[PDB]
């Protein structure tokens, strides 16, 4: 259960300094989406911002010192207006999430079945712990109500990264210091992503 | 700084 059922309710209940919506619009067909950024699913902000060097980006960040879990709105309820505009303006969506798990794992889902499979293969061959989720797996990212699928095509890749995998990418795992302590593994991972996105979406 | 997506 989320604390809030939609963005309007969150906005009505939370101080605006405690969260932040950030966009980068470049006209690229692909949109990188991180609706659980900041301290909600830590590290998804940093991955998104790095990929924004080449792609359009939507980011929703929890900015509290603690308790950002209350700002999580699940994808099928996430209706912040700038996200609705950005998703609808793009052809494809890559959506970044984090789930609680100490082992390093990357779970890949989404509606774009051939691209999701390719990504898993590329990640595996590059030495990263990716698995493909299929359509009946929980949190497979296939609902039409999922914000990531409200694009021009409906084709998405949903990347869920375990806590252990995200913690491996930063010297200090905090809101304050993740961005400035990105390590060699962080750039190795995002370079595999850059290579995949450029090849996969021509 | 809180971890979850259908
Ligand atoms: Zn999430």
């Amino acid at each position: 259960e989320d604390v809030y059922q939609n963005f309007e309710e969150l906005k009505n209940n939370e101080d605006p300094s405690d969260y932040g919506v950030v966009t980068k619009e470049t006209g690229s067909p692909v949109l990188v989406l991180a609706i659980h950024g900041g301290g909600i699913e830590g590290g998804t902000s940093e991955v998104a911002r790095e990929l924004s060097k080449e792609y359009s980006m939507y980011l929703f960040e929890g900015l509290k010192s603690a308790g950002n879990s209350v700002l999580h709105i699940t994808s099928t309820h996430f209706d912040e207006p700038r996200a609705l505009k950005m998703t609808g303006n793009h052809e494809y969506v890559i959506s970044l999430h984090g789930y609680a798990e100490e082992d390093q794992q990357i779970e890949v889902g989404g509606t774009d079945r051939v691209r999701a499979a390719d990504l898993v293969e590329k990640l595996q061959h590059a030495g990263f712990p990716a698995v493909l989720l299929n359509m009946d797996h929980p949190h497979a990212g296939v609902s039409p109500n999922n914000i990531a699928n409200k694009s021009k095509t409906g084709l998405s890749i949903q990347i869920e990264m375990s806590t252990g995998f995200r913690k491996s990418l930063f010297g200090i795992f905090s809101l304050k210091s993740r961005a400035v302590t990105q390590n060699e593994r962080f750039y190795e991972f995002t370079e595999v992503m850059f290579r995949f996105l450029k090849n996969s979406y021509l | 700084e809180x971890x979850x997506x259908x």
